[PDB]
Parts: C-alpha cells; structure tokens; sequence
C-alpha cells in the first residue's frame, strides 16, 4: 500500500544512487510483491535543494498527492541511470499520472553528517474509519464551516495584504500569565472580540 | 443581474461559457431563475462571499444614479448615508 | 629614461590598420555568399550536448501505468490504445510482465465496469506480451489511414481535416490499395498488382539509359510493405543517423518508426533547446523500443564542421567520447524552406539551402565512407529525390539540389564507395503537413492519383529499410518511386494552381456575398459571454460519506488511540514557485491554471487589489503594480505567464534577490604588501587612531590644526586588501519568484528591517500553514489546547546566514550591522519570532539541525514531542536561504551542479536539476520555508481542522564509521527492521 | 636608483599634465583583441569552406580592364 | 580578478621578460586598509592553555580537517562513554541494535571556527579547506562522533536552543528513549568562543 | 560579385562606363577542372567549382533577367549539359552540377 | 594645482 516514495531526489551520483538502493533493499526486506514498484517522486527537479526545507517540501507535496491522487512526474528524467533498473521495487515517472488513490507515501531525506530520515504518511481515510458514525459526522460539519472561515480570511488577507497579523499582545495579561499557565486547564475565551485568558475561567472549578 | 453575472464569473472554471442572464428582463421570475443559476453553479450555495466580490457588492450598493437599496449592507463610515438616504 | 612615448600609440595605429584588413576580407567573404548563408555555418554540434535516451525498461512502466489509470478512469478498444499496447510489447520484459501481472491479478473488478474493462485488457496485453517475450521489437504503425479533404462553408471559411479513408481503414489496405494501383497509374500484394498497371509505391529499375518502372522490384518492395502491415518490422541492429526529423516533418515519423523498431538512432535537431529535448525524450519514452537508443545532437548541416564533427562523433569509441557506433543506414532530411526564389532571386539563402542539401549531404557520405575500412557494413543513405525539378515554382535551389542527388547512382559504381554506402533514392511524393498545399490535396486526390500523409510516407520509406530492400540496395542502388502517380499529371504545377485558385475564388466570394448580404440585412432591419476570474479555494481533504470510508477501510472502529494518532493538520510553503498551491500546480501540471497564474502574480506583486476609485470609475479588482492600470483575471495569465515562468522556478542567479551578489563577479581581497607608500587621506579621530594601532609604525597619523581631523600616511611595509573578483562556477538556484515580499503577506517593516528573510519565509508559511489547517487566529489553540502544548519543533540545517555573514563579513567591513545581528543568526531564532509573532505559545519547542534531511527529523522529533504528552499541536518543517557563501562552499565540495559545465552540455536551468538521471552532476541549491501544522487525531477532530493525512511513522538514522560528512548512507534502512529466522 | 627617481619623477609630470602614461597600449590591446576576435572569425568561415574556395572568390572582373 | 573587480579603476600589463602581470590600481579604486579598534571584552571561560586533543589521542588527520568544537565533543564523548563504563564503544551493541543508540547533543552556534573560515578567510582568499561547510554545521559534531566511535544506525537529533539547548538534547533523548527510537543516546551540547561570536 | 558586375557593365550604357548591350545569347562554358575527387573528396576545390558551373550560372542569368526590362529580345542560355552524370569515375561535383 | 605638483615633486626627492 506504499504507492508512492518522495525521494530526496538531489540530482546527485551518490544521493540517487545509495536512497533508490536504500529504499529497494527495504521494500524487498519487508517482502513486496514483485512487480510492485513504489513510483518516485523527485520534487527537487522543479523545486530545487533548499538544505532546510527540502523534506518539508517533499512532505507537502505528499499530502498533496495524497489527497488529489496525482503522482507527478520528474519532468527533467531525460534519461534514467541504468545502474536504477538494478532496482526493481523503483519506478521513475517522467509525466504526472493521476491513480485511482494512493494510500500511503514515503518521505525520505538524507542530510549532511550522516543524518538519514524516513517519514511515512497514510491517507486521512484510513484514521476515518477508527471513529463511530457521529463523531465522523459532527467533525465534518466543523471542517465545512472552518473551511468557509478560512475561504474568507484567505481572500480577505490576499486582497488586503494583511496574510500575517502580527500579534501585538500575548492572550494572557502580565498580571494573569502566571495563573494562565500555573492552569493546566486554562483556555482562551472570546472578549473584545480577541481569543484572551480571563480571571474567571484560571483555576476554575467549572473547567475541571 | 450585475450581482449573478459577478458569481458566473466567480465559479466559471476559467471558460468563458453562455451567460444564463443574457438579459435582464427573464429575471422578472427571479426564483427559477436563481434556481437554475445555483444548479449550474452549486459549488456557490456553499461557498461564502469572496471578498473581491463582496466589495463590488458594496459599491454596487452604492453605485450612484442608481436607485439605493433597500437594505443597510455594511456599517462602515458611511452609514449614515445608508441608513438616511 | 631611453623611453618611447609614442610606441604605443603606433602599435594601436598599426593593430587598427590589421584590423581594416581582417574587416575588409571580412567584408568582401560577405558581400560575395551574403548574411544568410554567413550566419547559417556557424558550429552547432557539440559532442558533450548529445542527449541520449535508452531508459526503455522504465519507460514501458510508465506508459503501462498511463494507460491503465487512462482506462481505469474512462479517457480510454482504440487505435491509439492499440498502438500503446505495440509499444509496450516492444518493450515486453520479464521484469515488466511481473509489474503488469502483479497490477492486473490485483485489479478490484467490483469498483466498476470500468475496473473489470482494465483488467481484463490487461489479461489481454499480458498475454500478448508473454507471446512477444523473447522475440523482436517490431514497429508496427496501426493510425488509421487517414486522407484529405477540404470543405468551404456556406459563409466562405475554407476547413482542412484529416478524415479516415471509407475503403481504407489499416496500413494493410494502404499497401494493398499501393499494389492496385488506379486507372491514370496505366498470396502476397505480387499478384495482387494488375496488369499493365504502375502501382503508386513501385521500384524503378535502370534500364540501358535511364530509369523505368520495374515489375520484380516493386512487387519485393511491396511485399516487404505488406509484411511490415501485418508483423511489424524489427529495425533492431539498425544503426541510423536521421537529420531532418524535427516536430510535424516526414523524418519525425520515421524516426518514430525506427524506434518502435528497435534502431539506435542518432537524430540530428538544427534547433537544439529544452523544447526539442523535451520532445525527443517524450518521443523515446513512447516509441523507444527494447535495444533502443535515441541520440539527440545538435548539428547544423550547413557546415562542413558540423559534419565532419558529428560522423567524428558516431564513429568514435565511448572511451574517445564517440558513440562507437557504425552506421547502417543515414536518412538526410534536413533543409532549408525556400519560397518566392526565382532564377532572379536566387541569393545566399538558396545557396545555403543548396549547401545543405546536396554538398553537405555529399560530404555527410563521404565522411561515413572514410570512416569505415569494413567493406562488409554499408550505410544505407535514404536520400529524399523529389519528382519535380522545377515544374514547382519559385524554389531557389531545391530542384537543383534534388536532381543533383540523383547523380549518387550512376556514382555508386563509377566510384569505390560501393561497398560502405548504398544508394536508395526516394522520390518522396505529395505529403501533408501534419497547409497551403493541404487544401488542395483532395482535388489533386480526386482524379485517380493520391497524396500521402507523414504516417503513410514514413511507412514507405521505413519499409524501404526492410532487410529485402537493404539487400537490394546493397546489390543494385534503389530508386524508389513514392509518388502517390503524380508523375502522369500533365502540367502538374498549371493544374495545381487551377485547383488552388478556384478553391479561392469560390471561398472569397462566398465571404464577400455573406458579408455584404450581412450589411443589407443590417441596413434593412437597422450572446455575452462570462468573463472567468479567480476562484481560488484552499481545497481542504474532501472529506467523504461514513459510509464509503468505511468501505475504503476495515472495521477498524474503536481500535486506535486517536491521542496517540499524529495527522497533518495543515502544510504551507515558501519556496520557487511560490507557495504550497501554486508549487503543486506546477508539479503534476506543468503549467499554471487561472487561479495559480493570479496567485502568482499577486505573491510576486505584478498585480495588486485595487478598491475604490480608479481614475473615477468605481474599480474593485486586480490591477498592475508598476502601471496602477486595471487587469482582468484573463490578462493576468495573457500578460504575466512569461515574467512568472522566467523569475520562478529555477533560474539564474539574480543579484538583486541576494544583496547584489553576482556569481559572475564574486568579490573577494588579497593582502598586498604596499611597496610604496600610499598619499594621504583623512578620516576622523577614532578612524586615524584605529589605522594607527592596526598599522603600528606603517603608518602616520597627524592632526590638521584649521579642521581638527586627522590624515594618514600608509607607509612602505604596510599590508593594504585590494578588492578582486571571479567568475564563480555556479550561476543557477532555485530562488523564491522575484517580487516575492513579506510585505505582500502583512509582515510590518519593523519586522522585515530587524529580522532575516530565512525567518520572514518561515513566518509566511506557518501562517499560511495555519490557515491551511484552518486556524483563521493562532490562538484558537489556546480555545482546546493549554498554551503548554502547542510546540515549533520546526528548524533549519544553516539556518540565518545572512545573519552569519553580517557577523563575520560585514561587522569585519565596519558596515553598518545591527547590533542584534547574531541574534538573528541562530537556527532557533524562526521559532523564537514565530512564537513571538504569532502563537505566544509556552509548549515544547526543538529546533533539529539535519542539514538536507532537517525537516524530516523535525516531524519526527514533533511526533516524539506529542506523542510523550509534552504537546498537543506542534509546528514542524524546515527551512534555509541561498547565500553567497553557503553556494560557494557547496560548489567548493562539488555538492552542487557546475553551471558552465551544464552550459557546455547544452542544458538550461529549467532542466537543471536532475533527479535519477544518467547525467546528474550534482544538485541545485534552492531556498525557501516548508512547515507544517501536526496534530493528535483527537484533537484534529475535536477542533475540525483539515486532517491532510496520517504520520503513521518517522525516523531518523546515522550510517556508520567513515571519513565522509556528506557521503549519504544506508543508515535510514532502520526503519525496515525484522527477524525472519503472526 | 636614479633610474627609479627618474621613473617616478616622469610619472608625477604625467599626473599634473592629466595625462595617462598607458593609454594607447591600453587601445593597442584592444585592437589586439579586436584582430584576434576578426582573425577567429575569418578562420571559422576558412575552416568551414577551404583555402581554393576561399582564394577562388577574389574580385577579377573590373571595368577599366 | 583584480581587472574583473575594479573594471576601468585599474590597469594590468603582461610583463614581457617574465610573463606575469603588473597591476596598477587607478584614481578612483576602492581598497581596504586594516584597522584596529580596542575590544571592550578581554576576558574568557578558555579552555585551559596547554589542552590538546593529541593528549587525549585524536589524530592529527582529525585534528586538521575537523574544527576544535568538535574536538571537544570527542573527548567530551569518549570521556562520558567511559564515565559510564564503555570502555570499547560497540559494546553497547552487544545488548542493543545499531538502530537504538542515538545521539541527540546539539550546539547553539557550533561551527564557529568553519563558519568564520567560510565567511571572511574565504573572503580574504587565505588557505581553507574546500570541506569548511560541512565542518560549519551543528549537526556535523554528533556526525563525527558517530563516524568516529559509535558507528551506530540510532536516532540522531541535534537541537539548537543557544544557551538552553543541553537541556533541551537531553529533553529530545528522554523523548527518543521512552518512543521505543532508542535504548542508549548521548545528550548533551557544546560551543566554542570566537572572536566574532564574542563581538 | 564579379557576376553582378559584368553583368552590370555589359547592360549599362557607355555613358556610365558600360557597354550598352543587351544580350542576345549566353554561353556559360566556364568550368574548373576537378579529377581524382570522388564522394569521400569532396573538398573545397569541388564545392567551388560547383558553384562557378551551377550556382554562379544561374545567377549570371538571373542578373540578366534582372536587368532586361524588355519582354521582346531573350537571351539564349547554351547550357553545357552532359550525357555522363556520374557514370565516369572521380570528377567532384562536375556531374551534380551538369544534372 | 602647481603647487600640488611641487609637492609631489618634493615628496619624490624625499623618497630617492
Ligand atoms: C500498470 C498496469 C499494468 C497492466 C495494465 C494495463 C492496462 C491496459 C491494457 C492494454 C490495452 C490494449 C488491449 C490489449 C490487446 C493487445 O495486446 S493490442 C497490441 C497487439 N495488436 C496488434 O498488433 C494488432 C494490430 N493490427 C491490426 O490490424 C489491428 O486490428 C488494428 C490495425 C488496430 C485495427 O484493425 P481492425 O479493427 O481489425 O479493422
């Protein structure tokens, strides 16, 4: 059910060569159906290296395949190396296929200093179906009207260049930031049309 | 009309394709029509008032020689000359 | 002193009267071949731009796995799915019979009729591939044959399509329709051919004089045409060098053809970019064949230099950087469009054509020729004759050059290049492109004779590569006669110009009586489309029925602690193509949709929300930036498509996004010992003080008593910096789309001015990633989660250099720096402002160092952190900036890509940066921020937020003993972890 | 020594002329450059046809002849 | 370099006798003077004078292409394996996978040395390393350690928190530990002054 | 160049330094003489004799009917054609050029 | 302007 491997992808001879070996000897090694290759994203053949956020990019980009279900394809992939086809549990993709569903993806990333790092994502479907009808109900509700907070405030803020609201002041006051804490079940409420700790709900019998 | 045309425009998938107004006197049944419109867009009824959209709202409303609503639409500075006029 | 002053100058006057006499030979060379043809022989062909294409087993998977989500979703039992299925039985290997096998024999046929129509083709396919198993790569073309025909409306608009043939539907019935012949051309297709009649496609044979229709041979040439209809033909072996093969021309589909058959083909592009490499790679992941190679080279046939180099090339060792290849067959299509050139024109781009066609052809053969001391191997030369040597009109040379290339011939036996070359001269007939002509080719068609489309000539002349023909050649030069029997056309141009002008004069008087019967109606009797504009939407997870999720997944209900659960709640970037959104359309799109183009243009500030009053008229929309001026959401894509792809994306390096930093003028200062002491300067008290302690006694320092400031004399003995540049090596990365702004999200000044632009990046997508997890206020978190829980284990690998080089550069240049400068060096300092900006959160906050692989390790470490209890929400991600001095430390370890080097191969930054590729030569330095916002499943349902998806598991892992930091390693396989020996 | 007075003297008249000491070696080198840039042009086109084609296209014809 | 610098600001001429060049810096060129000013810092928590990483045994190979951080995680590393008894570092792997000892110490600023080689001798054209970078990095300290001791395949974080980041690694190696990540990992965290850092 | 020119010369009046002719006939025997070059020869002594037999010819007449502004008196081009186009052995383009 | 020529000058004898 790992259809998809975000590799590192550095265009490098050693990087492409030791992860697509890394992640071929790991997928036979936890006995994959032969004729089974993950498809191989390679993000950073549009995207760059950024040494920082090159697995967050990765990252993303699996959610997004995740969720529309588009493998996109390594668009510079003029010629595979054809010491990969060593790897039979790997496929290349050079053009965007849109599947029926991925069910889960691997994020691999190898960093200087000897720093190898593997995140696997599954689909939200698959956490859905722990939870009763209701539950399933009464989030979905909540995520419609979330989303159309966030339509307006998106499109609010993209007009008005107002997308990052710096916060002038912290929820809690000077004099009520120690009780706010020294209350693990302290929580915001609304004043002033502003989400701030308030006297009343810090140590409050009502919230225990 | 204007308002209908602006969600057209809104949630047409970048296609310029057939106005259902193409004039403003079938509007004189506004309750079919606006039914026919938001089935052609149903994506519309549930998505709230882009705000590029709500501003050309606004200055709809207060667009002049034109005769002024009747309905207060924001309360903004210029609510008094909503509210009076 | 015995010195001259004037020697110099009369070197100058001398090296300028040199000068004259190289301009004026120069000039004279000019005005005797002229500007065309001077500019035309410029050296095109390079031996390290070859682009070589010969991943065919990864191909064929690609294509399989196209297909079958293509039928799995109904956008395909059709030609062109039949034609696919061709290919990839061309490519049938064990390999890829396991991969169709495993994909077929677990096909759920319950989801669809669609499903059960995917799988049982694909029984289908893997049948017919394991039959192929083993044996040739066949090229077999199945397009339907397709012929003209041209219709003029009723309002006078002449319409050309390419309409299926209602008697010929398969190449079969094309070859057997050849063999038949028709009435003005007056087992196998031999018998077939009727009596007394020339079959379209027929072989001449020379008689004692000239050359003349031949029974034997045309029925053999046919024959081969009918076995290459029903089988396919293997060009496998087949070492071919095609020129002329470019986009929509004959060579393209021979080139196709050769392909799909096998054949390692050298094709030659006089227009060598990404554009045609792109096409050629596409071409070879189609058509490219088990075995075969396609070699893309730039060339230009117009020099003599380029000739000689590429043969030099094809015939060279791979050890001498050669192809090591000998060819068997050269198809020189290559040429030059010359129209309106009369006897009276012909000038130097006739000559040049001509050049091309006929004298560099020549050369072409003869360098083969002398390449080869096997006299076993010939190379079969396709030259491509023409029937009519200037019955056409204004043509310049190219009925000369046709004709010229009939002497070959007579040349094969007058000279001793008989037995490395053979001659096979096609005389290529009425071929649609696939314009002026093609609305006539129904009229030329209609009288008996016929006109051929590209698919239909490239099949005659691949089936002129046939072994039976290739034989034939090598006993006896061929003339093959792919006139479709134009040649019994009496007054073929008077005729054709007939059938174009009445064409002409029915359609132009149709529109003038439509026009003028549209102003009569008009003066007797005296719909408006929508205009699309951005809809943009941020598309949380489409969140499904219970019902069907439940069918997705087992009844696994009441089984997970969703505490323990970690999901994606929201994700965001800032990064070359913008953000999340626009990065991800231009990922498995390749192009920007309307909303994208907007959202770029809007990030990149072309374009800017305007309300109110726009020169009066009441505006509210999009308008320029520089201009003020309204722009409709179409325009914006009309307008800003090409400025977003050129500052988007990877590119070269602009000075203006990195402080002016020039890779091309990398400054850098040497210590000089000054060996004559410089004049003074002044400067004030402490600066004279300073130069004095730095210097010692190399240096004076005296008080000016009328102004109180101090001057200085730098002695001799003094060590002074002068400045010097370099051309630094790499000049390309991947950088945030020029314009790009914090300002354009809200960040103030303030914060801009104190704090780097790595850290404004990461504020600019963790708010955008918020808001993608739906946290409108950050401190919502605060409404469910105590503020003890919400952690930023998000961190760069080198985070703040620009900081760093304040601190160590700037401060050293007694710039002005402030005085915090460190403080904003410190990878932990995004996450400082982050929290000081936006979250006010006193939950867990990490800050991992991973270099490359950061970001992972701070999902891991957020996992860890939630996991434990010590948060709830969590911020994790990554992030870096480009600088000067990380680009050149990473170019100093050959970690990144030399850009002279990629130039020098023909490359651009566009295609750069090369994942698993046969050429990848290091990677491409990129900048920007990626964070997202991970929960608990509970939580995530609790507050509604968008769960993106599920992080069933991260990790991070070392490799081992070695004396290499960036060497990658197997240390990651710790995630696969277990005993064999449930 | 003297030599060395001599030089620097030389070159302090040239400052208060405002004259420049390297001026027309300075467009000596790059009429150099221009002829190397003419010469490489000319031997492209040479390289590219031949010495008989290049020395057979001189002007013969002339009216006065 | 120095007529792709300062274009028309000055002028170089090929010596004829021996082939190298004259440069001849004109009116109008811009160049650095040295100066010096009294920094108002003269006093530091330094490493006792006389401390080598020879005496602790760390060769000379490793002493020249790794940066004197480092230095001190190695033998801050060794001496706190052999504190806790380890006397031969893979003997951890006797009782624990290579995948379950990790190391999780990180500096606030580590590199120092590197990064002050990369940014002004590198701009001063002296001798440094091509390598500089990886040496720059605060990850690369823990990387050294692994190659040079533990060889271990464990979890590897390495925090940075500036001066609270020794407790925030020990912090990260309680939550690996108890994740099931690891069994064994060194936390901890490390820095070394330099004169810019101090500045 | 040359072509032009005579050509020039031989239409222009003798006022301005010409002939004043028009031509009644051309005879293009013109031809440099090139043995021993076969396919793999082909050098640029062949290239230029091509174009003195082929390209220059159609040139030379070209100018003239570039020069003639009557319709009323042609001029008679005596090609040199030849029944051996590439039948003999070694001779450059001189066949090419025939054809 | 001479009389920065004659300081050069003078410079210049103090030099040699
Ligand atoms: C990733 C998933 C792996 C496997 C999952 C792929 C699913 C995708 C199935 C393929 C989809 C074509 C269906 C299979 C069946 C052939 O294998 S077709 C290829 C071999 N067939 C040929 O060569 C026949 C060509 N010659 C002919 O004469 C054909 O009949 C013509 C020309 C196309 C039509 O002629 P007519 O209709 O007889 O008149």
């Amino acid at each position: 059910d790992i259809g998809v491997a975000s590799f590192h992808g550095t265009s490098t001879v050693a990087n492409d060569k030791n992860e697509s070996a890394t992640i071929n000897n790991m997928m036979k090694h936890l006995g994959r159906s032969e004729g089974n290759p993950v498809f191989g994203v390679f993000q950073k053949y549009l995207t760059g290296h950024p040494k920082g956020a090159a697995g967050a990019w990765m990252l993303n980009g699996a959610i997004q395949i995740l969720e529309s279900g588009l493998v996109p394809g390594n668009r510079n992939a003029d010629n595979v190396d054809k010491l990969l086809e060593q790897y039979e549990y790997v496929l290349y993709p050079s053009r965007s296929i849109q599947t029926d569903g991925i069910k889960a993806v691997s994020v691999t990333s190898f960093g200087f200093g000897q720093k190898g790092a593997q995140a696997v994502v599954v689909h939200p479907d698959y956490l859905f179906a722990v939870l009763d009808r209701s539950t399933y109900e009464e989030y979905a509700t909540k995520v419609s009207a979330r989303n159309k907070k966030t339509y307006r405030y998106m499109h609010n803020a993209i007009t008005r260049n107002t997308m990052f609201v710096a916060k002038d002041k912290a929820p809690y006051s000077d004099e009520l930031e120690q009780p706010v804490y020294l209350d693990p079940l302290a929580r915001v409420e609304e004043n002033k049309k502003k989400l701030v700790f308030s006297d009343k709900t810090i140590q409050s019998n009502q919230s225990y | 009309g204007d308002f209908l045309r602006r969600v057209e425009e809104r949630f047409t998938s970048s296609a310029g394709t057939v106005s259902l107004l193409q004039n403003f006197n079938q509007l004189n049944e506004p309750e079919q029509f606006t039914a026919d419109f938001f089935e052609k867009f149903p994506q519309a009824g549930k998505q709230l008032i882009s705000e590029e959209d709500c501003d050309y709202f606004l200055m709809l409303a207060a667009r002049p020689g034109q005769k002024p609503v009747p309905f207060v639409p924001v309360l903004d500075e210029r609510f008094e000359f909503f509210f009076k006029k | 002193q015995s010195r001259l002053k004037q020697g110099s100058l009369k070197s100058f006057i001398k090296e300028k009267e040199a000068s004259a006499v190289l301009q004026k030979e120069l000039d004279l060379w000019e005005a005797e071949h002229g500007e065309f043809y001077a500019k035309g022989i410029q050296p095109t062909f390079s031996a390290l731009k070859s682009r070589t294409y010969d991943s065919y087993w990864n191909w064929a998977r690609q294509d399989v796995l196209s297909m079958y989500f293509d039928i799995i979703f109904g956008k395909l039992v059709d030609r062109e799915t039949i034609n696919q299925c061709i290919q990839i039985m061309n490519r049938a290997n064990p390999t890829l019979i396991k991969f169709m096998q495993y994909h077929i024999d677990h096909c759920p046929e319950y989801k669809g009729e669609t499903y059960k129509l995917a799988k049982r083709l694909g029984q289908q396919l893997i049948d017919n591939c394991k039959q192929v198993l083993t044996e040739d790569p066949v090229y077999k073309d199945v397009s339907r044959i397709t012929g003209p025909k041209t219709k003029v409306s009723a309002k006078g608009n002449i319409e050309y399509e390419e309409t299926q043939k209602d008697s010929v539907r398969k190449f079969e019935q094309y070859v057997y329709e050849m063999a038949q012949g028709g009435a003005m051309t007056k087992q196998p297709v031999s018998s077939t051919i009727p009596s007394q009649t020339i079959p379209f496609l027929h072989i001449q044979k020379k008689t004692k004089d000239g050359w003349e229709y031949n029974k034997k041979l045309s029925s053999l040439y046919l024959d081969g045409l009918e076995s290459a209809a029903i089988n396919g033909l293997t060009f496998k072996d087949k070492y071919v060098l095609v020129t002329g093969a470019g986009a929509g021309s004959i060579g393209a589909e021979i080139l196709q053809g050769l392909i799909s058959g096998g054949a390692k083909v050298i094709v030659t592009t006089s227009r060598f970019s990404k554009k045609v490499t792109e096409y050629y790679q596409n071409m070879y992941a189609r058509y490219g064949a088990a075995g075969s190679t396609l070699i893309v080279v730039p060339f230009n046939q117009g020099s003599k230099q380029d000739v000689d180099a590429l043969v030099q090339y094809i015939y060279d060792e791979p050890k001498k950087g050669g192809l090591g290849w000998d060819l068997d067959a050269i198809i020189p299509f290559a040429a030059i469009p010359e129209n309106g050139n009369g006897l009276d024109n012909i000038d130097s781009k006739s000559e040049f054509a001509h050049r091309i066609m006929l004298t560099n052809l020549l050369r072409l053969l003869g360098a083969v020729k002398s390449k080869k001391p096997t006299d076993t191997r010939p190379a079969q030369c396709i030259l491509p004759l023409s029937p009519n040597h200037g019955t056409f009109g204004f043509d310049g040379l190219y009925s000369e050059s046709k004709i010229s290339l009939e002497t070959l011939f007579n040349r094969w036996y007058s000279e001793d290049w008989g037995s490395k070359l053979t001659v096979c001269g096609a005389v290529i007939g009425w071929t649609r492109g696939t314009s002026a002509n093609n609305i006539i080719a129904e009229g030329i068609e209609k009288l008996g004779v016929r006109t051929f489309s590209q698919k239909e000539m490239a099949f005659n002349i691949l089936g002129l590569l046939t072994p039976e023909i290739v034989q034939l050649c090598q006993e006896e030069p061929v003339m093959a006669d792919l006139n479709g029997g134009l040649q019994f056309i009496d007054n073929l141009k008077d005729f054709t110009s007939k059938l174009r002008t009445d064409l002409l004069e029915t359609a132009d008087i149709r529109r003038a009586v439509s026009i003028e019967s549209a102003i009569e109606q008009k003066v007797v009797n005296g719909k408006v489309m929508v205009e699309p504009r951005a809809n943009m939407k941020f598309d949380f997870p489409t969140l499904k029925s219970y019902d069907e999720i439940k069918q997705i997944a087992p009844e696994l209900e009441g089984m997970l602690d969703l505490e323990n659960v970690v999901v994606v709640t929201g994700f965001a970037e800032v990064g070359p193509w913008g953000n999340s959104r626009t990065r991800w359309e231009m990922e498995a799109y390749g192009e920007f949709s309307l909303e994208g183009a907007i959202e770029m243009a809007w990030i990149m500030g072309f374009i800017k929300y305007h309300n109110g009053n726009l020169q009066g008229k009441p505006y509210s929309g999009w308008v320029d930036a520089k201009t003020q001026t309204p722009i409709d959401e179409k325009d914006i894509k009309s307008k800003y498509e090409e400025e977003i792809l050129e500052h988007s994306g990877i590119r070269l390096i602009e000075p203006e996004l990195f402080n002016g930093y020039d890779p091309k003028k990398k400054q850098m200062i040497q210590e000089i010992v000054v060996q004559h002491d410089l004049e003074p300067f002044e400067c004030s008290k402490e600066t004279a003080e300073q130069y004095k302690h730095e210097h010692g006694e190399k240096c004076e320092i005296f008080e000016i008593e009328e102004s109180g400031e101090y001057t200085v004399r730098i002695l001799k003995g003094a060590t002074l910096y002068v400045p010097k540049a370099l051309r630094f090596d790499r000049l390309v990365a991947g950088q945030i789309p020029t314009g790009w702004d914090a300002r354009t999200y809200g960040i103030p000044e303030d914060t801009i001015s104190q704090v780097d632009p790595i850290t404004l990046y990461v504020l600019v997508a963790t708010v955008e990633a918020l808001l993608s997890a739906g946290i409108t206020d950050p401190y919502e978190f605060y409404k469910y989660v105590h503020v003890s829980e919400v952690g930023n284990c998000s961190g760069s690998g080198m985070g703040g250099v620009s900081a760093l080089r304040g601190m160590f550069k700037d401060r050293y240049a007694d710039k002005p720096v402030q005085n915090d400068i460190l403080q904003e060096s410190f990878i932990n300092t995004m996450s400082a402002w982050v929290n000081m900006l936006l979250l006010s959160s006193s939950g867990p906050i990490k800050t991992p160092v991973g270099a490359c692989a950061t970001a992972v390790e701070s999902v891991d470490i957020g996992i860890e952190t939630i996991l434990s209890g010590k948060a709830k929400v969590v911020l994790v991600g990554g992030y870096d900036d480009f600088q000067e001095e990380g680009s050149y430390e990473f170019a100093n370890m050959n970690a990144t890509s030399n850009s002279i080097e990629e130039f020098k191969h023909g490359r651009t930054p566009k295609e750069m940066s090369r994942p698993t590729t046969t050429t990848r030569n290091g990677f491409m330095e990129a900048q920007g921020s990626g964070i997202q916002v991970i929960m608990t499943a509970d939580l995530a349902l609790k507050m509604g937020v968008p769960i993106h998806a599920v992080l069933a598991m991260t990790a991070t892992a070392t490799d081992k003993i070695g004396r290499s930091v960036p060497a990658p390693g197997k240390g990651i396989l710790t995630t696969a972890r277990e005993h064999h020996g449930s | 020594n003297k030599k060395l007075a001599k030089q620097q003297l030389e070159v302090l008249a040239r400052y208060l002329q405002s004259r420049l000491k390297q001026g027309s070696l300075k467009s000596f080198i790059k009429e150099k450059e221009a002829s190397a840039v003419l010469q490489k042009e000319l031997d492209l086109w040479e390289a590219e046809h031949g010495e008989f084609y290049a020395k057979g296209i001189q002007p013969t014809f002339s009216a006065l002849k």
